[PDB]
RNA sequence: AGCUAAAUAUUGGCGAGAGACCGAUAGCGAACAAGUAGAGUGAUCGAAAGAUGAAAAGAACUUUGAAAAGAGAGUUAAAUAGUACGUGAAAUUGCUGAAAGGGAAGCAUUGGAAAUCAGUCUUA
RNA sequence: UUUCAAUGGCCCGUCUUGAAACACGGACCAAGGAGUCUAGCAUCUAUGCGAGUGUUUGGGUGAAAAACCCAUCCGCGAAAUGAAAGUGAAUGCAGGUGGGAACGCCCUGGCGUGCACCAUCGACCGACCCGGAAGUUUGUCAAUGGAAGGGUUUGAGU
RNA sequence: AGAAGCUCAGACGAGUAGGCAGGCGUGGAGGUUUGUGACGAAGCCUUGGGCGUGAGCCUGGGUCGAACAGCCUCUAGUG
RNA sequence: AAAACUUUCAGCAACGGAUCUCUUGGCUCUCGCAUCGAUGAAGAACGCAGCGAAAUGCGAUACGUAAUGUGAAUUG
């Protein structure tokens, strides 16, 4: 809406909110990020450190598809199952343990943040962190590595 | 004339919600009466928190309510929990305890999990009848400074705050002023 | 004036369904109907349901 | 929950009745409808 | 309301069509109703006007006037009726044009083409 | 110039872009055209499956 | 829904019986007693209320109930007076003594002025 | 009912859609305020419009 | 060495439909006899300009004048619509009435004088 | 309303330390005439959902460029860290200390309890500087591997 | 007691550049008003009258000839 | 210190063409279509009507001929 704008409240005031001394000119400081090492250096080096220069090695034809590895933590493993599976298996001793294939859920690694209940469970995953698998083992579960 | 330091010092308060929600206006009317006609400092707090904005009323979760209500030393286990705001769900907690929570809004998952676990969900007006003076109530708040903006607020030299970068990566504000090898580290 | 002004504005589907549900509920309240302007002072019932 | 009567072709009341749907218990939000109506009514404008 | 996508609801285009219509179209634009007797006898609601038709003025300052159609002045959308004249200042008589929709036909000029028109438009002759 | 909080601007708008702007006002018209062609094909090739 | 939310929706700003001006608004509600826009005096916004209007030398009074609020045709009941202004005042506060009495003064004013309207019409 | 569902069961014709829940349960504040629960605890009603 | 529909583009042309657009200093340069009239050797440049009334019924006739016209009359619902035509603003101008004015005027406050006017009461 | 009297009253707009200026622009009048739009970004506000979220690229449907409905993707978020190879967040009630909202209790205070927030002390994850235990096979002595533990340094972390 | 209401009390009042709030007026859109109008809409002129601190609004008289407005909201080539 | 003159105000008459209302126009979006030329195109010149200069149409068969449809005009 233009009927609740500030150009509707400066009708009558000469300079239109930009001052009489300094005025509103086209580009008194340059266009864009120009001058970030000469006269915008105070802004750049205070609010955007690291902006200039090279870091690290240079990689050609990077493709994110072979690097795709979203991660899941331990406390979200049981949430990855349907509610019927959870009600069937949590807290009840069964000779068969549930299988949680994290690849189907869309993850490439099981991380170790959080805790697990005292029910054995099979975790099918591509990767697993060191103490994530230790927690699963100590909770009674097992980690089966898939391709 | 008079030598006065400051002139017409308006308070930084809100006298009414900026929301147009008619039901929120009704809750404001009820709690304005309760605060005005009772000495309940609780009712004054609820009226103040009804006026507050969205960012000043962050969500709280089922687990956080469970954590704050099941402390060892505190015996505030059966007391009704009060939040002026939403009560989101925490799926990371596989088993939900029995909780009696009154809040403005409940997410569908949180409300279903509470009622399935055996507790109850109340509105602020319903708690205005069960505990009109707020006796035996645990008034709690969400972590207000958990927003993304507070990652950046106060940015400057040696403040360890997040910058506004269009893309997190290696070629994006990591060299001059971010490592001692490139001139200086700030 | 340019044609690439934004003429259509996006609304969340859930909010649209919220507004439909509110508008249907209001249509069931006789007092709002009289306010809206409909001459229903002698309508047999609100909501008005008629045979198939 | 309450029920509503069904009126015939001649306006008389029929024996059969229908339970009131739950949508007639939903909150009534004038501000939300105004904001959504304001936006939706713009979705059939032609450019000029 | 119209539902055809080939018919124009634009006030602009309708007014251009009316005022740019050729003679063969103004022939049908200038149609007049039939009287009670002709309507019940021919089963025709209205027919286009034609020279030498015997019609009666229905509206206007010349309401109730009687006369034959001397000339259908198509390009101005006006009908000139006999004995329907106006007196100029110098004493000369100027025929006064009457719109087609403001008259009623009380006797047609029956030709074989007009008879075919009547029987074609769901009528009887 | 640059004195406000937020990202450093990156607007690739230094060419003559207004000549090559593409609007989508024919989005329903294209959608209807595809269906009519789709229904024409189904009627033309019936009884065999469309896809 | 409830009377409060009904008033919040209608009343306040938009209604077919609202007449706003410079800074004052009138309630043309044919069920309002005082003609003022209020919770106290808008029978659309609140539960059972009274009102009175004029016709052809006599007056009629509208009344309401609660359980029948879902039937607009038979929600509202009319009682007719064609005897006297003093008797009309007697009828109104008699039909409001067992009722919320806040409307007795405002109603009796409406009756007595409408009767003055009739006398001035005759004169 | 199938179009809109209820506030606790999915609408059949709108997948995974539940009717919205209100932030206030009882919307009649006057009777809620004037109920015995509130009037039996509020401090003594102070004066209305005050003499100067 | 080679061919190949569909999905794709479309400030041109042809034909349709619309529009939270513009409404005659606006919208195309052009609502009209507009790429016209006009300008430059040329390449080129390029306007201004819509509206009597329902219908011309566009003012017969007499009279003054050399005439243009005027005054009568007549037409019309109306000429306070007469083609120098709907409405007809401000700048500027003439006439009339009122008042002021000794090298500026205009303006503010307060009252006199002159002009003008309403409330109020009259009643209950 | 006009006019007279007494009193006061410089010509506005402008840049300027300073304009009645012998500084600029302005003879008058009518109509036109200058912070807009879009791709983003940042604070603040409102609304819907909420560990999720986003129907509108498309499909269905609608006699109709609207509305309505829907599949599979995908964008952002749910994990950081390093230049990388890579590793990847619970000693504890997800921890102590101080101030604290709200409530309870006791005879104005006192005792318990501590939400949000900041001061702060520690733990965890990664990088860096050490440190070389299992295990793995392949060179066993070696190759590979990198747990325990140590820093009181580092990150836009838990 | 248009609770967005009502009521009591005290203190205070300069302002350029600049900020913010609430209002006034213009063109178009959805809703609304048993809305105004050829028995005269809009527009225009006015030594008439009324309202507001003001932007502005209302009205009497004259002229005129076909449309136009109040309230809630939407929008912008809006002073 | 009267008139004239100068200025202000009002009525009326001028000058001027603003305002209001309209609009066979423009602008924008959408939809459908594929069709120029050596078988002489686009464009140009000059002509053609009973009374025509322009615009529109046409080409010495010249505001047009044949053919088809409609069915009684054209019009100053």
């Amino acid at each position: 809406p233009t009927h609740v704008s500030k150009t509707r409240k400066l009708r009558g005031h000469v300079s239109a909110g930009h001052g009489r001394i300094g005025k509103h000119r086209k580009h008194p400081g340059g266009r864009g990020k120009a001058g970030g090492l000469q006269h915008l250096r105070s802004h750049f080096d205070k609010y955007h450190p690291g902006y200039f220069g090279k870091v690290g090695m240079r990689r050609f034809h990077l493709m994110k598809n072979p690097l795709w590895r979203p991660t899941v933590n331990l406390d979200r493993l049981w949430t990855l199952l349907p509610n019927e599976a959870r009600d069937k298996y949590l807290g009840k001793n069964t000779e068969v343990a549930p299988v949680i294939n994290v690849l189907q859920s869309g993850y490439g690694k099981v991380l170790g943040k959080g805790r697990l209940p005292e029910t054995p469970v099979i975790v099918q995953t591509r990767y697993v962190s060191r103490r994530a698998e230790e927690k699963i083992k100590q909770a009674g579960g097992v980690v089966e590595l898939i391709a | 004339g008079i030598d006065i330091e400051r002139h017409h010092v308006k308070k930084s308060q809100r006298s009414k919600p900026a929301s147009e929600n008619v039901y929120l206006k009704l809750l404001v009317k009820l709690y304005r009466f309760l605060a005005r006609r009772t000495d309940s400092r609780f009712n004054k707090a609820i009226l103040k928190r009804l006026f507050q904005s969205k960012t000043n009323r962050p969500p709280i979760s089922i687990s956080k309510i469970a954590a704050l209500t099941s402390r060892k030393s505190a015996s505030s286990q059966n007391k009704t929990t009060v939040v002026v705001g939403t009560v989101t769900d925490d799926e990371r907690m596989l088993t939900v305890p029995k909780l009696s929570i009154a809040a403005l809004r409940f997410t569908k998952s949180a409300r279903a999990r509470i009622l399935k676990a055996g507790g109850e969900v109340l509105t602020l007006d319903q708690l205005a009848l069960r505990a009109p003076t707020g006796s035996n109530t645990v008034l709690v708040r969400g972590k207000k400074h958990a927003r993304e903006a507070y990652r950046h607020f106060g940015f400057g030299p040696h403040k360890h705050k997040a910058p506004y970068v269009r893309s997190e990566g290696r070629k994006f504000e990591r060299a001059r002023g971010r490592r001692k090898s490139r001139a200086f580290k700030v | 004036t340019k044609t690439w002004r934004k003429w259509h504005v996006k609304v969340n589907q859930n909010e649209k369904r919220y507004a439909i549900a509110s508008a249907v509920a209001a249509s069931g309240v006789p007092s709002l109907l009289l306010a809206r302007g409909h001459r229903i002072e002698e309508i047999p019932e609100v909501p008005l349901v008629v045979d198939d | 929950r309450p029920t509503v009567s069904i009126y015939n072709k001649d306006g008389s009341v029929s024996s059969e009745t229908l339970a009131l749907p739950f949508v007639f218990k939903a909150p009534i939000r004038p501000d939300l409808v105004r904001s959504v109506h304001t936006a939706v009514a713009k979705n059939k404008r032609q450019p000029y | 309301m119209k539902f055809s996508r080939d018919v124009t609801s634009s006030r602009r285009k309708q007014r251009k069509a009316h005022f740019g219509a050729p003679s063969s179209v103004r022939r049908v634009l200038m149609s007049a109703p039939l009287s009670k007797e002709l309507r019940e006898q021919y089963k025709i609601r209205s027919l286009p006007v034609r020279r030498d038709d015997q019609i009666t003025v229905i509206r206007g300052s010349n309401k109730g006037r009687e006369g034959k159609i001397t000339s259908v002045y198509r390009k101005k959308f006006l009908l000139l009726i006999e004995r329907v004249t106006r007196e100029k200042a110098n004493g000369a008589s100027a025929p006064v044009g009457i719109d087609a929709s403001k008259v009623v036909i009380t006797k047609l000029h029956l030709d074989k083409d007009r008879k075919d028109l009547i029987v074609r438009k769901g009528g009887k002759v | 110039a640059i004195h406000v909080k937020g990202q450093l601007p990156n607007a690739h708008f230094h060419k003559d872009w207004q000549r090559y702007v593409k609007t989508w006002f024919n989005q329903p018209g294209r959608k209807l055209r595809r269906r009519q062609a789709r229904q024409t094909k189904a009627a033309k090739i019936a009884p065999r499956p469309v896809e | 829904q409830q009377d409060e939310v009904i008033w919040q929706v209608v009343g306040h700003e938009f209604c077919s019986y609202r007449i706003k001006g410079e800074a004052q608004n009138f309630c043309r509600n044919e069920y309002n007693v005082t003609g003022l826009c209020n919770r106290q005096s808008c029978p659309l916004a609140n539960s059972r209320y009274a009102t009175v209007r004029e016709d052809n030398g006599k007056l009629y009074l509208y009344m309401k109930t609660i359980e029948r609020a879902h039937f607009p045709s038979k929600l509202w009941q009319r009682i007719k007076l064609s005897k006297n202004y003093a008797k009309a005042l007697e009828q109104i506060d008699q039909q409001l003594l067992y009722w919320p009495g806040r409307q007795i003064h405002r109603c009796k004013q409406r009756l007595t002025r409408l009767t003055q309207y009739l006398l001035k019409a005759r004169r | 009912d199938s179009v809109f569902g209820s506030t606790t069961e999915v609408a059949q014709l709108k997948k995974n859609y539940f009717l919205p829940e209100n932030i206030i349960s009882n919307a009649d504040v006057t009777r809620l305020i004037n109920s015995d629960e509130i009037q039996s605890i509020v401090k003594a009603a102070g004066p209305s419009r005050v003499k100067r």
